[PDB]
């Protein structure tokens, strides 16, 4: 019907270590996209202080606080039956001296 | 003002998608002047040509690559190289076909 596509794509955050971060984006396609995060080259799992909160087209990924262990690139993934889009962004977790 | 050599964002290491499917992917940039982008596989230019399936759209700091009814041969290593007259980057993602 239609694939996957970003009317916002996701940018990259830089932090101090320990404050809130997040990314978003907004992902058009028809039907709507499902849309997964990857890291590492995995799929990342909601956790205590990860999850991914998403409100129609608007799809985000939710840092509650940022340690240097969650530094890195994050992709994201949005699937339906003509296709798939993939973009990504840096987060950068910035430690205290 | 001062130039500003290409800088790649972000670029995914590892993506996949079914054969028969469109695959999008966007990539994020910076440098000035605008740099000229590049987008090539196994060393070779990707030409975006409005009559076939490979399709790339640039904007001054937004390059998006699209291939459309994604063939098994479509698969390898995808390279998007940058330059403007400050200096260059570039960046690979394995593109996986299913």
């Amino acid at each position: 019907g239609s694939p996957p596509c970003f009317l916002r794509f996701p940018r990259p955050v830089r932090v101090v270590s320990g404050a809130e971060a997040e990314l978003k984006c907004v992902v058009l396609g028809e039907p709507p996209p499902v849309v997964v995060w990857e890291k590492g080259g995995q799929q990342l799992a909601a956790s205590e202080r990860l999850s991914f909160p998403a409100d129609g087209a608007e799809h985000g990924l939710l840092l509650t606080a940022a340690l240097p262990t969650d530094a890195g690139v994050y992709v994201c993934r949005a699937r339906n039956a003509a296709g798939e889009a993939y973009a990504a962004a840096a987060v950068t977790v910035l430690e205290p001296p | 003002s001062r130039g500003i050599p290409p800088k790649i964002e972000a670029l995914p290491s590892d993506i996949s998608i079914d054969e028969g499917k469109v695959l999008t992917v966007a990539c994020a940039f910076t440098g000035e002047p605008t740099p000229e982008v590049t987008w090539s596989c196994g060393g070779r230019k990707i030409h975006s040509q409005e009559q076939g399936r490979f399709h790339i759209e640039n904007t001054d700091d937004l390059t998006t690559l699209i291939i459309m009814d994604v063939q098994k041969q479509d698969g390898g290593l995808y390279t998007l190289s940058l330059g403007n007259e400050f200096g260059s980057d570039s960046a690979t993602v394995n593109i996986h076909i299913r």
